[PDB]
């Protein structure tokens, strides 16, 4: 038990789920039809991979997951594609008309027509569980479904499942990849209405994933497939602790004890290494010391900010592959002297370490080189408030003129909901400022 | 008074407890399945202190295994001496304690505590004359810290006149699972002050430094820390487990070691430190066991004064030379033993030595320097508490900030109380 149900909402979520679940199957030796040759307990089992996969009596390993989108085009590619056999048809849910980059349509208008059906389908997965731990929610900040329907869902799950944990993987918008003019509005609106209901949320700046693919994989104009295949490795590093046996494996809830000092301060900075092309990795083995040092190079962050001009409240290192305690300890000692790591005066300055032995895999015909070891750092830095700042400014520029606000008011929202949300964001920026201040 | 009932709570509790049973079963010639395959009659003469005799002359430990998740207790069953523990005495919940005192003491653990006490009663009922209880646990986590201290309160309610010992692994940033440990430790310490007669302070800071500096282990596991603990645990319990003439019980120790009831926090030591070919002379054992380097609680005993000491030499040696050596350190460093308690060092000798060594020495000290350990955790606590940091984890389980301010203050009084007699 300790089961974990994944919900993928809107295109971004759905497409990142395809990446994530493809990757999980390659990590656990699961085939596209769902069969696991290495699994000897037919029909059920109490294994670590069973946290993400249930088993049928026939031996099909089925993701504990739901895919929702308010229009069929993106989910229809799952329904006809390589892993169509992996999912039961009722895990894949669609409407006919999308939310049209409108939080109002995703949360209310189109959203209220399908919410009950979704919760009914989540509930059928929950009843397969003997000891449900919580939910992982994959969505974009920018989209109408990704913002609006997610918020609606998060509120409703808080009702049906009380305080049972809910983690987010949020895709923070950036103009390099597709963006719309109103994504700042949707971003602030969903971040406000979800903040009470999310226990921990890993933001992913598309610009950050864009720059990394360009710089490190030498990809000229990265596609969503490029970005999602990188993202899913970061998602896999965080969830690896839940899916694998391990002597030196720290569970993801134990890291969360350290990562969340107050409930609103639940936004960790993910940083991953190595991201390297097959061309460059040839005759080039990257040690524990090298990949650990890369975690403090801010060009490897999932979110663009500067931790060096902020303050740490937590530092966690999630190694996978050929790693042992000794080297990690040497590597951290090196870093402590040579690098710009200031903690707040109220937190202890240790680094919390976990290690999985199962080494990191890659998607066949991918861009990432196969490496022997890897690491995902999860830090709680005040610097991440910079992401809220950049987004809050864009919100303010349009809201000053009420630009596009009629599309939201047309679908039933009030102007009060914008200012209410924005003031919550103003408070959140002030909270991240207050925690950094020294005590008296 | 012969029988002791043992309980082991949480990950650390069950981990060190397992090793305690591995170590002492070997010294009593009891193999992994529970049969006796020894040689001496001295191995069996006080076997009834820690073991029940079963059908087909099997010896089963008087041991109860407690945890709020099945992880650790599954490993104990799979581990080398797992097949000896009574399977009924494995009492486990499923949801875990999240390194949260509140979960262990008030919510998750509350649900399981009655089912634990039924087995405690089951093991007590078939004790000819129950003398007391001993608990292995940690104060840093959730189950061992929270539920451990809850069970201690329940056991006291039901058996208010028996002795309650603890072997309590005090936490440290050098060997840390989570930032919230000082909260958990401080809430537990307040419990222990009320509801235990003796508490052996095993400090992880100390065990690391001993593993690192004085054993040359560069990267020490918890396994290396637990070797030191299970040796120490065998050492203090030697005189209960073996004969004789000058033989012992828990209550007489508790009486003679504890001048004031709240001050019952002992500072263990062991010599020589192992993980050898030259056996040590008696003057070396005496020097080493009294050395700060050999202490299991990271306090400098020169920074306070001993109220009482108890020393247990193991091996075939000159009892003349032991007396002479023990009188040497007392008469040459008399400023560090309180004058107002006469003859406050008691020595015992035991002929049977532990596995590996020809002669060893275990040291039990009730020093006023132990205040330093509580001052260390009291500082770590306030750095966080003054900003209410990480409190949401506890207040979500129904706890109040008032309860934290109490537990802080109780431990600051304990430190004042220890300081009082360091000057007198
Ligand atoms: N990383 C990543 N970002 C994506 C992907 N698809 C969309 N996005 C981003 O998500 C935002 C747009 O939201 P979508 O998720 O496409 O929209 P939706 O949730 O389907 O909402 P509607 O279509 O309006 O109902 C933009 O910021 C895009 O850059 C993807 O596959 N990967
Ligand atoms: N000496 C020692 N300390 C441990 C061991 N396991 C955990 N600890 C310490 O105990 C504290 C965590 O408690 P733990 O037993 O994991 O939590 P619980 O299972 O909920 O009681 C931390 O201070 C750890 O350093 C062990 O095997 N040996
Ligand atoms: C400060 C004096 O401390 C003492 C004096 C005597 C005793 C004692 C009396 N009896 C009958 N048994 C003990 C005793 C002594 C021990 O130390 C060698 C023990 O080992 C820890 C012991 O084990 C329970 C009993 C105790 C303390
Ligand atoms: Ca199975
Ligand atoms: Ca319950
Ligand atoms: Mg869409
Ligand atoms: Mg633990």
């Amino acid at each position: 038990m300790r089961e974990c149900i994944s919900i993928h909402v809107g295109q971004a979520g759905v497409q990142i789920g395809n990446a994530c679940w493809e990757l999980y199957c390659l990590e656990h030796g699961i085939q596209p039809d769902g069969q696991m040759p290495s699994d000897k307990t037919i029909g059920g089992g109490d294994d670590s991979f069973n946290t993400f996969f249930s088993e049928t009596g026939a031996g099909k390993h089925v993701p504990r997951a739901v895919f929702v989108d308010l229009e069929p085009t993106v989910i229809d590619e799952v329904r006809t594609g390589t892993y169509r056999q992996l999912f039961h048809p009722e895990q894949l849910i669609t409407g006919k008309e999308d939310a049209a980059n409108n939080y109002a349509r995703g949360h209310y208008t189109i959203g209220k027509e399908i919410i009950d059906l979704v919760l009914d389908r989540i509930r059928k997965l929950a009843d397969q569980c003997t000891g449900l731990q919580g939910f992982l929610v994959f969505h974009s900040f920018g989209g109408g479904t990704g913002s609006g329907f997610t918020s609606l869902l998060m509120e409703r799950l808080s009702v049906d499942y009380g305080k049972k944990s809910k983690l987010e993987f949020s895709i923070y918008p950036a103009p390099q990849v597709s963006t719309a003019v109103v994504e700042p509005y949707n971003s602030i609106l969903t971040t406000h209405t979800t903040l009470e209901h999310s226990d921990c949320a890993f933001m992913v700046d598309n610009e950050a994933i864009y720059d990394i693919c360009r710089r490190n994989l030498d990809i000229e104009r990265p596609t969503y497939t490029n970005l999602n295949r990188l993202i899913s490795q970061i998602v896999s590093s965080i969830t690896a602790s839940l899916r694998f046996d391990g002597a030196l494996n720290v569970d993801l809830t134990e890291f969360q004890t350290n990562l969340v000092p107050y409930p609103r301060i639940h936004f960790p900075l993910a940083t991953y290494a190595p991201v390297i092309s097959a061309e460059k990795a040839y005759h080039e083995q990257l040690s524990v010391a090298e990949i650990t040092n890369a975690c403090f190079e801010p060009a490897n962050q999932m979110v663009k900010c500067d931790p060096r001009h902020g303050k740490y409240m937590a530092c966690c290192l999630l190694y996978r592959g050929d790693v042992v305690p000794k080297d990690v300890n040497a590597a951290i000692a090196t870093i402590k002297t040579k690098r710009s790591i200031q903690f707040v005066d109220w937190c202890p300055t240790g680094f919390k370490v976990g290690i999985n032995y199962q080494p990191p895999t890659v998607v066949p015909g991918g861009d990432l080189a196969k490496v022997q070891r890897a690491v995902c750092m999860l830090s709680n830095t005040t610097a991440i408030a910079e992401a809220w700042a950049r987004l809050d400014h864009k919100f303010d520029l349009m809201y000053a003129k009420r630009a596009f606000v009629h599309w939201y008011v047309g679908e039933g929202m009030e102007e009060g909901e914008f200012s209410e949300a924005r003031e919550d964001m103003a408070a959140l920026e002030k909270d991240y400022e207050e925690v950094g201040v020294d005590s008296v | 008074m012969r029988e002791i009932v043992h309980i082991q709570a949480g990950q650390c509790g069950n981990q060190i407890g397992a090793k305690f049973w591995e170590v002492i079963s070997d010294e009593h010639g009891i193999d992994p399945t529970g049969s006796y395959h020894g040689d001496s009659d001295l191995q069996l003469e006080r076997i009834n202190v820690y073991y029940n005799e079963a059908t087909g002359n099997k010896y089963v430990p008087r041991a109860i295994l407690v945890d709020l998740e099945p992880g650790t207790m599954d490993s104990v069953r799979s581990g080398p001496f797992g097949q000896i523990f009574r399977p009924d005495n494995f009492v486990f919940g499923q949801s875990g304690a999240g390194n949260n005192w509140a979960k262990g003491h008030y919510t998750e653990g509350a649900e399981l505590v009655d089912s634990v006490l039924d087995v405690v009663r089951k093991e007590s009922e078939s004790c000819d004359c129950l003398q007391g209880f001993q608990l292995t646990h940690s104060l840093g986590g959730g189950t061992g810290s929270g539920m451990g201290t809850l069970l201690i309160s329940k056991i006291r309610e039901e058996y208010p006149d028996r002795i309650m010992n603890t072997f309590s692994v005090v936490p440290s940033p050098k060997v840390s699972d989570t930032v919230v440990e000082p909260y958990n430790a401080t809430l537990s310490v307040h419990q222990l002050v009320e509801n235990t007669d003796e508490t052996y302070c095993i400090d992880n800071e100390a065990l690391y430094d001993i593993c690192f500096r004085t054993l040359k282990l560069t990267t020490p596991t918890y396994g290396d820390l637990n070797h030191l603990v299970s040796a120490t645990m065998s050492g203090v319990t030697t005189c209960l487990r073996f004969p004789g003439q000058l033989n012992a019980d828990l209550r007489k120790l508790a009486v003679n070691m504890v001048p004031f009831p709240r001050l019952h926090f002992f500072m263990p030591g062991f010599a020589p430190l192992t993980s050898q070919y030259r056996a040590l002379t008696v003057p070396e054992l005496t020097q080493q066991m009294f050395d700060a380097k050999n202490m299991m609680a990271a306090c400098d005993p020169r920074h306070g004064r001993y109220l009482t000491v108890a020393a247990v030499f193991r091996g075939r040696m000159s009892m003349k030379e032991v007396d002479e050596q023990m009188l040497n350190v007392q008469n040459k460093n008399s400023s560090y033993f309180v004058e107002w308690i006469p003859n406050n060092v008691k020595t015992a000798v035991c002929d049977i030595p532990p596995r590996g060594l020809k002669m060893s020495a275990t040291f039990i000290g009730n020093s006023t320097a132990i205040q330093e350990l509580f001052k260390r955790i009291s500082e770590q606590f306030t750095a966080m508490f003054r900003r209410k940091a990480f409190l949401h984890w506890y207040t979500g389980e129904g706890m109040d900030e008032m309860e934290f301010t109490e537990a802080e203050s109780n431990m600051n009084d304990l430190v004042s109380e220890y300081q009082q007699y360091q000057d007198a």
